[PDB]
């Protein structure tokens, strides 16, 4: 029920800026500190920023100390991360996360403990590149009565990551295998999403992949038929 | 400046086996250590806090132990639902350092893959390209060889592979191989084949199709 959701993300070239957002729903936002933590494709989890449950930015990672600024609004349940002077080292997936420590009663001033994050958001991908965003072409992977049939969609030549793929508008989930994207020599990602269905259904059921590539506002529906 | 050293980096075990991952702090940190579970596809999840107390939802098979400079996460009966990467971290203070992580996977009974082959689409062929796709579905172990053949000529380097993370439903992997040629190079040849060697296979299985047939 307690959830955090990140927005923003996409390409931004080295040197310039983007602003990440995080909206929450399910808990009392006013009495929890918020973290920004990132994950680079080949690197471990890396904590980035921290703002108190009120107004205190108790921390930035030393490598972003003057570049990033973390903000908050307890009236709108919102936490932001302004990223300026971005570099390739900033390329990662960014999550906003709630600190496990609550608040309790005043007496003295507020206290600021930090028990170190319990609930995370889905994350948003930030790519720092001088390369141009490209929307994917979506091609069918069709089969050719008994056995188990396999269907698919080839999501080819797109940048940057990620893309999402659903089947029959979220109705078909069982038997779906969406593969991790592959970096072609062209510097463009390519991906396939398959699904194994009974062959008998090939003349009855309709099979459609839904490909979403947010950074280029791409949304394609593709009908896969034998 | 405190460093967290996790070990091992990767780890594999059968279902119901005991599994131990350890975190090491460069200096005494008492009990300020959390464990996080990042399942394939999903964001990390808090499991253990204060080194030994598990979060409300986590199952009995998880336990935390140790103190000061040495900490241990233990799964007493490994389940495929526990597939993912595990992180330790020292909370309480900046910069909340994490360990490099431990990838955990399931040892399973050997499973032969279901192989499929897909010819390029007409739409793509109009663009001047051709992608032929070989699908290896639901197999174990992860080690599998895919060999593209174009008229029995062996291909190498002109293809790209991708393997799914271990599925928790059946502890299997899936693989997708893409062979990309120009439409011109493509329409010069007739038989396109993918040949698969795998431990669950008695002998290489080939899936092929004829261009235009």
């Amino acid at each position: 029920e307690v959830q955090l959701v990140e927005s923003g993300g996409g390409v931004v070239q080295p040197g310039r800026s983007l602003r990440l957002s995080c909206g929450v729903s399910g808990f009392t936002f006013s009495n929890y500190a918020i973290h920004w933590v990132r994950q680079a494709p080949g690197k471990r989890l890396e904590w980035v920023a921290l703002i108190s449950y009120d107004g205190k930015k108790q921390y930035y990672l030393d490598s972003v100390k003057g570049r990033f600024t973390i903000s908050r609004d307890n009236s709108k349940d919102m936490v932001y991360l302004q990223m300026n002077s971005l570099k390739a080292e900033d390329t990662a997936i960014y999550y906003c996360a709630r600190d496990r420590a609550r608040s309790t009663g005043y007496f003295g001033g507020i206290y600021y403990y930090y028990y170190g994050m319990d609930v995370w958001g889905q994350g948003t991908t930030v790519t720092v590149s001088g390369a141009s965003t490209k929307g994917p072409s979506v091609f069918p992977l069709a089969p050719s009565s008994g056995g188990t049939a396999a269907l698919g969609c080839l999501v080819k030549d797109y940048f940057p990551e990620p893309v999402t793929v659903s089947w029959n508008s979220g109705a078909l989930t069982s038997g779906v295998h969406t593969f991790p994207a592959v970096l072609q020599s062209s510097g463009l990602y390519s991906l396939s999403s398959v699904v194994t269905v009974p062959s008998s259904s090939l003349g009855t059921q309709t099979y459609i992949c839904n490909v979403n590539h947010k950074p280029s506002n791409t949304k394609v529906d593709k009908r896969v038929e034998p | 400046d405190i460093q967290m050293t996790q070990s091992p980096s990767s780890l594999s075990a059968s279902v119901g086996d005991r599994v131990t991952i350890t975190c090491q702090a460069s200096q005494d940190i008492d009990n300020y250590l959390n464990w996080y579970q990042q399942k394939p596809g999903k964001a990390p999840k808090l499991l253990i806090y204060d080194a030994s107390n598990l979060e409300t939802g986590v199952p009995s098979r998880f336990s935390g132990s140790g103190s000061g400079t040495s900490f241990t996460l233990t799964i007493s009966s490994l389940q495929p639902e526990d597939i993912g990467t595990y992180y330790c971290q020292k909370y309480g203070s900046v910069p909340f350092p994490f360990g490099q992580g431990t990838k955990l996977e399931i040892k399973r009974t050997v499973a032969a893959p279901s192989v499929f082959i897909f010819p390029p689409s007409d739409e793509q062929l109009k663009s001047g390209t051709a992608s032929v796709v070989c699908l290896l579905n639901n197999f174990y172990p992860r080690e599998a060889k895919v060999q593209w053949k174009v008229d029995n000529a062996l291909q190498s380097g002109n293809s790209q592979e991708s393997v799914t993370e271990q599925d928790s439903k059946d502890s299997t992997y899936s693989l997708s191989s893409t062979l990309t040629l120009s439409k011109a190079d493509y329409e010069k040849h007739k038989v396109y084949a993918c040949e698969v060697t795998h431990q669950g296979l008695s002998s290489p299985v080939t899936k092929s199709f004829n261009r235009g047939e």
